[PDB]
């Protein structure tokens, strides 16, 4: 039962996190122009449809991380590396040690996912009422489902050893 | 009369000192960064201890 | 620092949390009517609690009451 | 708000206790 | 009572963070250290909380500079003057060392710190947050400040 | 994940211990390993900083709220520039302010003479609703 | 608004619900004895009756400090019945009728706190 | 921890005493640093005339 709830979760967390970083509908500011991750597409900006890329230019280390969004992407890279580790349960089975290697990547992506928001909120503010769009809440599901998949992958490793 | 009286700004009005801004993550992230770094270091030292105990 | 209407609400909430914790620990750790009053008193005064609730329905009361005494004391100071 | 949170927590704990008692 | 080099560290960390300690020292010479460390961490945390409350209550913003002889030693804020006028001619033929250093810095400065008109000067002053300073007459300075 | 490499630190007790550590109330259990103790200490530092900052900010909020002064006298209204004060467009008040040789009223007259918004209203009811 | 009596009416809803389970568990114990080990059926009844009477003692105490004397009158006769049992410490047909009224009384008064509390909160 | 009833009363009253003392000490120390930080030296003639 739990052996199948992990492979379906890896493809439901990686395929869901790659969408949150793709579509630029994270933040809604004010004309009302919806924001994004790498570029914002303006609306009601003296033009019908305009979408231009943002220009970000020892505090310079935070600007490059916000521009080169590696933390919200590194979590997706670890989700696919852990998604193929649990896929190694059929081929080259009876190892009882490759499942533990997936429980580390499933939680290491959650640490790099919460960080990708701290560098995004601190750089956002750095009156004007701004809200979070539906595309920003998708990334939140990429962290909750990253912990349920991190508790279900290690629990199997404990049962296999016991 | 011609320099200070005909001024555009007042010291009393500018010094409001009311409605201080609520604390946001802009200055609290210093502790979240340290928390995540400590979690990563703890996971790393746990993996190292496990690898040493296995050998 | 705290109005007299809050001090009357804290005592009845303290006893109210205590009697509920005793009822939770009854349907099933002793947590009698006496130990629950001691645990709630040690949790309100920021002191180290002697024991912790074992069941989930008992842990909810402990964690919620811990958030209550944290906000009240922080607001009083 | 903290009093509402306290009351809600007490109600949820009572419901969970009912569920765990009816589980047996 | 074991209280090894690890358990002692754990107990001290639990006592410093106001958390519940796992065990207590058995001997008197350990209880003394425990109580002293408890008092120390209590005083430290109380003082930290008091200072952090005093910070967010009232603010006291001080200027990064106080005179001309001070900015000539830090050399962190690029200050500019008028292109041709009384200030430039005064800084050119200056016998004092401070204004001579200011002039020899303003001469070989990239980009050009000299400004044609005073309007562009005050515009650059308002634009640059803390990396520009203009040297004009006191009367015009007070007038611009009062505008 | 750390305290279950292969104790009493499962998935249900870990949440309880971390919740007790965040509230600065403590629990009966404690991490036995080294990395678990590191996690506990880092979480303790984080929650201590958070609680101290919250208490300090609440104290500052309450102190700033208690240290307020409403505009009562004309000298307080002349110094305070956040509220714009105006009078009738054509009335006795404007004629009195135009011929008031008092330093308290002269600054008010020079302030009301030059202003981008409307500091003079024709009808008293329009000024009332404004 | 927010009054001390409004908060007292909120704690009753959480506490009176627990008193409902006691009178419900009572009719189950009497139903088992009617069909028919006998010590466990009555000794447990002695253990459940004490908290039921002590919890109601808070209902008569919370409203006393809450100045809601209009509600206290609806709970004083209930406390007076507990004094009769405390003083003296077939019977099956008598105790059965003495327990069905508890379920109805602990439920009709339960809806009062569900409505009298609203009569003070939203009435700000 | 006190096991008896009257022993728990001693601990409960002592806990209430140390809570008020510590809270009052922290609150008073915060007032000392705030009043000290909110000071203004006499600089202009208008400040000297009022003071
Ligand atoms: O003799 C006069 N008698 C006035 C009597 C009144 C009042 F009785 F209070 F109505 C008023 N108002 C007070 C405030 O503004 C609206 C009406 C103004 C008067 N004026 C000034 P004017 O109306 O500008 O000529 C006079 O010169
Ligand atoms: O890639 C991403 N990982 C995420 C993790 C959490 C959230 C989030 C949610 Cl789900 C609700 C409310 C605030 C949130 O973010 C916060 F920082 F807490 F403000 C968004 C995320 N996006
Ligand atoms: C100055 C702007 C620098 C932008 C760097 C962007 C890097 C993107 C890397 C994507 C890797 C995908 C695999
Ligand atoms: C529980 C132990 C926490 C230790 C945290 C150490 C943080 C060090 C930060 C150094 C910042 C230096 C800025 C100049
Ligand atoms: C929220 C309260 C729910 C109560 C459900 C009770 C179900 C009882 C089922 C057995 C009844 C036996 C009657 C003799
Ligand atoms: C640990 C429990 C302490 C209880 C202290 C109660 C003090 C009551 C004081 C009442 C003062 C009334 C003034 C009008
Ligand atoms: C950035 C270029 C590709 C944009 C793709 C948008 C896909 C939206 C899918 C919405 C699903 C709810
Ligand atoms: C400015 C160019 C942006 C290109 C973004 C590519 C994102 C690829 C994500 C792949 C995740 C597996
Ligand atoms: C099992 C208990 C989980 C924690 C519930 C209470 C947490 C403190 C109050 C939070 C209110 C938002
Ligand atoms: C046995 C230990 C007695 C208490 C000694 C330390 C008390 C805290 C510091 C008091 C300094 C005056
Ligand atoms: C949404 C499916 C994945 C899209 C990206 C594919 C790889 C692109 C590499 C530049
Ligand atoms: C409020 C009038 C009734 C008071 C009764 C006191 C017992
Ligand atoms: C902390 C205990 C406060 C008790 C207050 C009792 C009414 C004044
Ligand atoms: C075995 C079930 C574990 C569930 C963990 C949930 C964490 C949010
Ligand atoms: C488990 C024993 C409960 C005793 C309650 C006494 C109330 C005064
Ligand atoms: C009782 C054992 C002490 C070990 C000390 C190690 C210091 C690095
Ligand atoms: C998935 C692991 C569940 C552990 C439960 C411990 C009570
Ligand atoms: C008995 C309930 C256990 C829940 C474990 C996951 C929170």
């Amino acid at each position: 039962v739990q052996v199948l709830l992990t492979t379906i979760g890896a493809f439901s967390a990686f395929g869901l996190m790659t969408i949150a970083i793709s579509t630029d509908y994270w933040l809604y500011t004010r004309g009302l122009t919806h924001s994004g991750l790498w570029r914002i597409c303006c609306l009601e900006g003296l033009k019908r449809g305009v979408c231009v890329k943002i220009n970000h230019f020892a505090e310079y280390l935070l600007r490059v991380v916000r521009a080169s969004s590696i933390f919200p992407i590194l979590s997706a890279i670890l989700l696919l590396l852990g998604g193929v580790c649990v896929a190694a349960s059929r081929v080259y089975k009876s190892k009882r040690n490759i499942i533990l290697g997936a429980g580390i990547l499933f939680v290491a992506a959650g640490l790099s996912n919460i960080i990708g928001v701290i560098v995004y909120i601190s750089a956002n503010a750095g009156k004007n009422h701004y809200s979070y769009g539906w595309s920003f809440y998708f990334g939140g599901l990429s962290f909750i489902l990253a912990e349920v998949i991190g508790v279900l992958a290690v629990n199997i490793y404990i049962e296999r050893s016991r | 009369k011609w320099w200070y009286d005909k001024g555009e700004c007042g010291s009393g009005g500018g010094d409001s000192k009311e409605k201080t801004s609520a604390l946001s993550l802009s200055n609290v992230a210093g502790v979240f960064y340290i928390l995540v770094g400590g979690l990563g270091l703890a996971m790393l030292v746990a993996l190292i201890e496990f690898c040493y105990k296995s050998r | 620092p705290l109005a007299y209407e809050i001090w009357m609400c804290i005592v009845f909430a303290y006893i109210g949390v205590s009697v509920v914790l005793f009822l939770v620990s009854r349907f099933s750790n002793e947590f009698g009517i006496f130990n629950s009053l001691w645990f709630s008193l040690g949790a309100f005064m920021r002191q180290g609690c002697d024991i912790s609730p074992r069941s989930l329905s008992g842990r909810i009361v402990g964690g919620v009451w811990w958030f209550f005494t944290l906000i009240i004391i922080s607001s009083y100071t | 708000g903290v009093f509402y949170i306290l009351i809600g927590g007490l109600g949820l704990a009572m419901l969970v206790a009912l569920i765990e008692f009816c589980y047996k | 009572n074991e209280f090894g080099i690890f358990n002692s560290l754990w107990f001290s960390l639990g006592a410093f963070m106001r958390q519940g300690c796992d065990i207590s020292p058995r001997s008197l010479s350990g209880r003394i250290v425990g109580g002293v460390w408890w008092f120390f961490t209590l005083i430290i945390i109380s003082s930290y909380t008091a200072n952090l409350a005093a910070f967010l209550t009232v603010e006291r913003m001080v200027s990064p500079i106080e005179s001309a002889e001070d900015l000539s030693k830090q050399t962190e804020i690029a200050y500019g003057t008028l292109d041709s006028g009384s200030t430039k001619e005064f800084f050119r033929r200056s016998k004092i060392a401070v204004f001579d250093k200011m002039w020899t810095y303003m001469r070989s400065a990239e980009p050009s710190v000299f400004v044609r008109t005073t309007a562009e000067g005050v515009a650059r002053v308002r634009k640059s947050k803390g990396k520009y300073a203009y040297l004009l007459e006191s009367t015009m300075n007070e007038y611009i400040e009062q505008r | 994940l750390v305290s279950r490499f292969s104790n009493e630190f499962g998935i249900f007790n870990s949440l309880w211990f971390s919740l007790g550590a965040f509230m600065q109330q403590g629990c009966d259990i404690s991490p036995r390993s080294l990395s678990g103790r590191i996690v506990g200490g880092v979480w303790w530092f984080f929650t201590l900083i958070i609680i101290s900052s919250y208490t300090a900010n609440l104290a500052a909020f309450l102190t700033v709220e208690r240290m307020v002064s409403p505009i009562e006298s004309a000298e307080d209204l002349a110094k305070q520039t956040e509220i714009a004060y105006g009078t009738l467009e054509a009335g006795s008040t404007k004629e009195f302010f135009r011929r008031s040789k008092i330093a308290v009223f002269e600054k008010m007259w020079t302030y009301m003479k030059s202003a981008e918004p409307s500091v003079f209203v024709r009808t008293t009811e329009e000024g009332m609703i404004r | 608004a927010f009054t001390f009596a409004a908060f007292c009416y909120m704690l009753t809803l959480v506490l009176c619900a627990s008193l409902i389970f006691f009178v419900i568990w009572h009719i189950i114990a009497f139903d088992e004895l009617r069909t028919d080990n006998i010590e466990r059926i009555c000794c447990l009844l002695r253990k459940l009756v004490v908290p039921e009477y002590s919890i109601h003692g808070l209902f008569c105490l919370m409203f006393l400090c809450a100045a809601e004397w209009v509600t206290l009158g609806l709970n004083i006769p209930l406390l007076f019945y507990h004094l009769w049992r405390y003083f003296h410490r077939d019977i099956l047909n008598y105790c059965q009728k003495e327990s069905w009224c508890k379920l109805a009384f602990y439920l009709l008064s339960f809806f009062y706190y569900l409505y009298s509390m609203v009569y003070t909160l939203v009435s700000f």
